[PDB]
RNA sequence: UCCUUGAUGAUGUCAUACUUAUCCUGUCCCU
């Protein structure tokens, strides 16, 4: 063999590994500074992952693939020899592109507030691709508009007349030398502001009142390892911009806000007028985690880094949240479990083939009990019927069109989805409605079992035209009990329908003289009878869980029983 | 005027030399225009030397306009001479200048430690530009013949023409 | 959306990304003008068409390449030479911002991607052993049928005695790509097969090998019963052999533990993951890079070495009598009579 | 009041088969 091996004297099939370097790797991490001290040299903060634990790297989808195996002509690897190094050079870019590592002329990058020390081979391409399509300008005007719309809803708590956004020349975002005014405020009588201080300072209101005029500035930097202290940067740019002639401000009594795009740090330094510092704190904390332009920034950074993460996501509804279902907000549960349903039959050749059945979209209110059943007829499945996957898109489209037709009073605040694959299409189809929070559930609910009821099934199977049908699963319960008592009752009923589906029907209908009404779903019982049937269905859930898991239900604790019945441990 | 008369005699209307001696293309160039407009170390050495002198002379102009100060002028000149390799970029077109650049860094370490001794802290405030001034004039003492020869052969090739297989 | 009448039918043109999400697909260079009066004001040809909401949409729908499409174009021939300094690959990338050939971008995306994906998927479906209405589909190795998943038996000599498979109805290519309704029903077959082999005195090893996720292979969830005196020695073999698998000096730290994290929230949607679970306790997982130093079997080889079986079983299989020897289904169906949960009609 | 030489259904239309500014990277079948 032409290859030379250094392990010429052994083989792992026979001798074994003979060296192990995990202590070396462990205190290599501990010698470099720990993971925290290592990842500040990186663009980890620019990716905005909460933790570093489940981060997996992905060299399986780069340019070194099906093309670059057999490209041939090895003079290809003369200009494009630095292309495997791009991702690496992106990742450690806050330490490659420092002032103290390259003594150089330090040009500015193209349409950015990024400065490139020296001529790093693949860094400029990566920065052009991440700030493709004027992303600095769009990040700046999205933060100005967000801070204005924050000030567009706190008028009669402070002393105002009208906030006003200047339409300055667009080429001020990527201008480090000087700026103009990102918003101007217009106070009613006067503001005895304080003095200049920081965004995370405590106290001390004082000097002059400065009628009608108040400016903020917004400086977006691209920090490196040496300089990413955002507070010192903010105060330095304040003291330089307020005391020079190239940059002239309406009043001398305003604040600038400095945002480091590379590290997702933010701060401010200026004259804070009373009741604005604890407003701007909450505002900027909200904006740094919901801004759609910073989202494009973060996803383009992760995109270019090819770096993934299972274990953190958006924070789910998982277990400890669920008491927040019953607030004064409009919350929806959406279930598309039964949308693309299929029935299989044999042909004359014998081979099994698949014919669809009519489906439904299950929208439930966990705060009133109002139900939206959207029956999805077969005649929208004319166009694939072999694989599916457009179920997700037709479901998201119908939910978006339903919210579009719904008035603005009953529009949801949160939409909580049972199947996590819907979290991404709705997030597209609800870009028209930005205030809707879309949250996943680790707590799986038996909302598929609701179509096991004969009324729902006979409605869906016999239909020939898509229709929106209304219900209330709290039939007359809210006259006597609460929304969460009715909800836990409904979860007990639907879980017992999912488990046995017939013994629950026998126990809920033990007598012919016990009746149910055509306006309602479940039989009319007094509250003592409801206590009886709730204990009975609780027993149906727990006994069959213990049978399916070879355990006794007389040993289970209250939290374990709650996790069995309500959700999943 | 000399540098952009050299630009305009070569018909390179798509380049622009600004007033601080930064050479940038006006538009996006074809391959033929990019090969035509590549300059050498003579042009860029003269351009960066003129950048350093315009930095010095503009410091003096803002002193003489009444804009800055006497002390801030002295500290600005001391920065300029401590940071030629960070303000100009002369090193890219002649690399041996690192010999000068490191030397100025050494003088900045020598002076500041003697300057910032007692009550005086680590602020900017130090214009003692005699040392860096000497270092960058002794550089010019030897770069004068090299650049005069290089610019002379540049002009002689522009006005006489290139001899193909003469040499 | 797109139609493309494939020989009589209608197929809704859709594209899949890395993460297995399926998006609907709607339907000489001139060196545009990438400056203004002396100042550079845009890089690519369409830096003023895209709005912020349009960037959010194209960031969600957009597949995770965006370097590859440019590097394919600037890697080709007749394209000068990077001469070290003054013309690097950086300003070569700045110079290649042309004016794409009147919706040629949407043309190449739609035509290349939609047609290619459909063509590949169709071929896989046609020759898939699974996805009931296919060409091969033995149909007598079926033992179970569920709401959305079913038991099957392998088409070959079947390595061990009660070797079986847990296959979904449709192509889904991974377990992390599954929805919770399919996954909770695969877990019911798993908890029933464990209880069937535990009372028979055997043990269970559930394999899931998922190779490169762009050839559209059908998901199949192995179940290989081996005797309990060998299955208590089974995490030792897989623990030794996962760490003496893939490309040494790997990135992602081989042998992910799955004791209580159960790959759905261990391996990100999109990247290969060999995984092995021992009975009801989760075992290990191994994110696969370098698809040549990792066999597509890898689990039947470790099980086949600890049972001392010949290598013709795990690679390429041995075929059987096409109806006669394949009535081990008869033997398996009288094993799986007490533990069937998919019916109640047993009066 | 000139001036120069011939090779056996044809001709046209329709249908079928064989190679991309254009790219992706490999398996069948009997004892
Ligand atoms: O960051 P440090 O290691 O403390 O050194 C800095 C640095 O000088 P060096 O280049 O010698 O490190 C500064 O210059 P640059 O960082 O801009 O090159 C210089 O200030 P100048 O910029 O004015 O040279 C500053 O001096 P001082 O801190 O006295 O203002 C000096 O710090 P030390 O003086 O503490 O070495
Ligand atoms: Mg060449
Ligand atoms: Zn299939």
């Amino acid at each position: 063999v032409l290859k030379q091996n250094p392990f010429w004297w052994t083989h792992q099939r026979h001798d074994g590994k003979l060296w192990n370097l995990n202590n070396y790797r462990t205190d290599m991490i501990q010698a470099l500074g720990g993971v925290e001290g290592i990842l500040e040299h990186t663009l980890f903060k620019g990716t905005y992952f909460p933790t570093w634990e489940g981060l997996f790297w992905e060299k399986a989808s780069g340019f070194e693939e099906s093309m670059k195996w057999k490209k041939l002509t090895n003079a290809q690897r003369s200009g494009l020899n630095q292309i495997p190094n791009r991702r690496f050079t992106l990742w450690w870019s806050p330490t490659i592109n420092r002032a103290n590592v390259y003594v150089g002329f330090q040009v500015q990058l193209d349409l950015t507030g990024i400065f490139m020390h020296g001529k790093i081979p693949t860094l400029k391409i990566s920065l052009i691709q991440i700030f493709r399509a004027h992303l600095w300008q769009k990040i700046h005007e999205s933060i100005v508009m967000d801070l204005c719309q924050v000030f567009d809803q706190e008028l009669d708590a402070l002393e105002i007349e009208t906030v006003q956004k200047e339409t300055i020349h667009p080429r001020k975002s990527y201008k480090m030398n000087s700026s103009c005014a990102d918003i101007l405020l217009f106070a009613s009588y006067k503001w005895n502001v304080s003095r200049p201080s920081l965004l995370a300072d405590s106290k001390d209101v004082m000097d002059s009142t400065t009628t009608q005029k108040y400016w903020i500035d917004i400086q977006l930097r691209w920090g490196d390892y040496d300089s990413h202290d955002i507070e010192r940067y903010a105060r330095a740019k304040f003291l330089d911009y307020t005391t020079d002639n190239m940059s002239i401000y309406p009043s001398p009594t305003g604040v600038l806000i400095a945002i480091d795009l590379a590290y997702n740090l933010h701060s401010a330094y200026g004259n804070w007028f009373p009741g604005s510092k604890p407003l701007i704190q909450q505002a900027m904390a909200k904006i740094m985690k919901a801004n759609p332009a910073l989202y494009v920034l973060r996803e383009r950074i992760r995109k270019g880094l090819q770096l993934y993460s299972s274990e953190p996501t958006e924070p789910y509804l998982s277990s400890q949240n669920y008491g927040e279902l019953f607030s004064n907000q409009i919350i929806w549960f959406v279930d598309d479990t039964n949308v693309y349903r299929v029935t299989i039959h044999k042909t004359f050749e014998g081979n099994l083939t698949t014919k669809p059945i009519n489906g439904a979209i299950f929208i439930f209110n966990p705060r009133t009990g109002q139900l939206f059943l959207k029956i999805i007829h077969t005649s929208v499945w004319a166009g694939q019927k072999r694989l599916g996957q457009l179920a997700k898109w037709k479901t998201a489209e119908e939910v978006a069109a339903l919210i579009r037709s719904l008035p603005v009073e009953e529009q949801p605040k949160q939409i909580i989805v049972t199947r996590k694959g819907m979290l991404d299409p709705l997030e597209v189809h609800l870009l028209d409605f930005p205030n809707i929070v879309i949250k996943g559930s680790e707590l799986q609910l038996p909302f598929q079992a609701c179509l096991k009821v004969e009324k729902f099934g006979d409605l869906i199977l016999k239909a020939t035209e898509p229709q929106m049908v209304l219900f209330n699963l709290y039939d007359d319960w809210l006259k006597t009990i609460s929304s969460y008592t009715a909800f836990s009752r409904l979860i007990l009923i639907l879980r017992a329908l999912h488990v046995n589906n017939d013994r629950a029907k026998v126990i809920l209908k033990p007598d012919k003289t016990t009746i149910t009404e055509p306006h309602h779903i479940w039989p009319t019982l007094t509250d003592e009878e409801w206590i009886k049937v709730e204990v009975q269905l609780k027993d149906l859930i727990l006994a069959d869980y213990g049978k399916k898991n070879n355990v006794n239900v007389a040993s289970l604790t209250q939290s374990e029983i709650r996790d069995i019945i309500l959700g999943m441990e | 005027n000399m540098l952009n008369l050299l630009i305009h005699r070569k018909n390179l209307n798509y380049l622009h030399l600004d007033y601080n001696f930064n050479l940038k293309p006006v538009k996006t160039l074809t391959t033929k225009e990019r090969k035509k407009s590549r300059f050498g170390n003579a042009f860029h050495l003269c351009r960066e030397v003129l950048r350093l002198t315009k930095l010095v002379v503009d410091s003096h102009v803002q002193y003489r306009l009444g804009n800055v100060d006497a002390f801030q002028l002295a500290d600005g000149l001391q920065y300029i001479f401590a940071h030629v390799g960070q303000l100009t970029g002369m090193y890219r077109y002649k690399y041996k200048l690192m010999r000068q650049i490191r030397m100025c860094k050494d003088l900045k370490h020598l002076i500041y430690y003697r300057f910032n001794t007692g009550p005086v802290g680590k602020g900017p405030g130090c214009g003692f530009w005699a040392a860096g001034w000497r270092v960058w004039l002794f550089f010019m003492r030897g770069i004068t013949p090299l650049l005069e020869r290089w610019l002379g052969n540049l002009l002689a090739r522009q006005f006489e023409g290139r001899h193909s297989k003469g040499v | 959306s797109g139609v493309e009448n494939e020989d009589q039918q209608e197929v809704i043109l859709v594209r899949t990304d890395q993460s297995g999400r399926v998006w609907p697909v709607n339907t000489k260079r001139q060196m545009v003008s990438t400056h203004e009066e002396r100042e550079r004001v845009r890089y690519f040809h369409d830096d003023d068409n895209l709005s912020l909401n349009d960037l959010v949409k194209n960031e969600k729908m957009g597949t995770a390449e965006n370097q590859n499409k440019l590097f394919m174009r600037m890697a080709s021939k007749f394209m000068g030479k990077t001469d070290g300094d003054y013309y690097t690959l950086d300003d070569m990338f700045v110079s290649k911002a042309a004016e794409r050939e009147r919706l040629g971008e949407e043309e190449e995306n739609q035509r290349k991607k939609a047609i290619a994906e459909h063509r590949s998927l169709a071929a896989q479906m046609e020759k898939c052993l699974y996805c009931f209405d296919s060409s091969q589909f033995p149909k007598h190795l079926i033992v179970a049928i569920g709401v959305k998943v079913y038991l099957c038996l392998p088409n070959v000599r079947s390595l061990t005695e009660g070797h079986c498979l847990i296959v979904p109805l449709q192509h889904h290519r991974a377990a992390t790509l599954l929805d919770e309704d399919i996954w909770e029903e695969i877990q019911m077959f798993r908890k029933s097969l464990v209880k069937m082999f535990e009372d028979k005195g055997l043990d269970c090893i559930f394999l899931e090998t998922n190779m490169s996720m762009k050839k559209q292979y059908h998901m199949v969830y192995e179940c290989i019963p081996l005797p309990k005196e060998v299955g208590d020695m089974a995490p030792i073999y897989f623990k030794k052999a996962i760490m003496e698998s893939d490309e040494e000096w790997s990135m992602n730290k081989k042998l992910i533990d799955l004791s209580s994290k159960d790959i759905r929230k261990s391996v990100p949607r999109g990247l290969p993951y060999f995984s092995v679970d021992f009975g009801l306790h989760g075992g290990f997982a191994h994110v696969i890079e370098d698809q040549h130093k990792f066999p597509h079997y890898f689990g039947k080889e470790i099980i086949g070495g600890m049972l001392d079986i010949e290598p013709r079983l795990w690679r390429k299989g041995i075929r059987e009598s096409f109806e006669d020897q394949r009535k081990k289904a008869l033997q398996f169906a009288q094993w799986w009579k007490p533990y069937d949960f998919t019916k109640s009609k047993n009066y």
